[PDB]
């Protein structure tokens, strides 16, 4: 089953950031708690406001630390697909005489 | 060189501030200060209010900031009563007679 | 006109964050106006100075973002470039022999 690591190990970063992504939910990034209505709850709006701020700005940042990783793994897919676009061009479509592009 | 431009007249904050009566909290009468100059050094320089308080603006920087429309609310409250009122603050008088944004 | 799109969009796509991130100049984010004076001429400082740290913070930040974007948006076009370079050598200068590089 290791064979295929390279598609799994893919698979699994995306399931794996996304899993991290959803656990920033529940961190208080220093506000009072993490779930949204508590803090509407508990406190009046004009304290509560700058509580919400940390799990904004926490969790606002969260997402571009989310995002910038998918632009990043993206660049690399986009590079590994050329490279099968390359193979499917030159190896499939054609004969290859790059000695051991084609393995 | 600083070219400031404004567009003169005069603002009349003695009649708001000194008005033999003023107006209940619960109903007030808002006054319309326009179409003049107003300075706010003379008034922090005489310092006749007990004290100066600005939730908004910084009273020496009034003089620099510009304000198309000056309104002026005249009431008489107890000193704990303003003390309710203020921004992000609950207050007694804030609940009822009159409201602070 | 789409068949410059490739092109098309690069440009745009640069023009893009630049008017994002020049729109990001008036937002508050959280602070009492996007006028970076105004907070000093409608506050003491001592406590403007914080209100400008969310304006700091904020635009700060946005830069990053904006940085990271074009980092990341080079390096493609640093992918394409050397696809480019490539041809260039091989397609024009030579002649190719790799099915369905030069087309
Ligand atoms: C109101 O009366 C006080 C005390 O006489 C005076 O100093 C002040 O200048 C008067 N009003 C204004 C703001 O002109």
């Amino acid at each position: 089953a290791s064979a295929l690591g390279k598609l799994q190990d893919v698979v699994n970063q995306n399931a794996q950031a996304l899993n991290t992504l959803v656990k920033q939910l529940s961190s208080n990034f220093g506000a009072i708690s993490s779930v949204l209505n508590d803090i509407l709850s508990r406190l009046d709006k004009v304290e509560a406001e700058v509580q919400i701020d940390r799990l904004i700005t926490g969790r606002l940042q969260s997402l571009q630390t989310y995002v910038t990783q998918q632009l990043i793994r993206a660049a690399e897919i986009r590079a590994s697909a050329n490279l099968a676009a390359t193979k499917m061009s030159e190896c499939v479509l054609g004969q290859s005489k790059r000695v051991d592009f084609c393995g | 060189e600083s070219i400031v431009r404004f567009p003169t007249n005069l603002c009349p904050f003695g009649e708001v501030f000194n008005a033999t009566r003023f107006a209940s909290v619960y109903a007030w009468n808002r006054k319309r200060i326009s179409n003049c100059v107003a300075d706010y050094s003379v008034l922090y320089n005489s310092a006749s209010f007990s004290t100066f308080k600005c939730y908004g603006v910084s009273p020496t920087k009034l003089n620099d900031l510009c304000f198309t429309n000056v309104y002026a609310d005249s009431f008489v409250i107890r000193g704990d009563e303003v003390r309710q009122i203020a921004p992000g603050q609950t207050g007694k008088i804030a609940d009822y007679n009159y409201k602070l944004p």
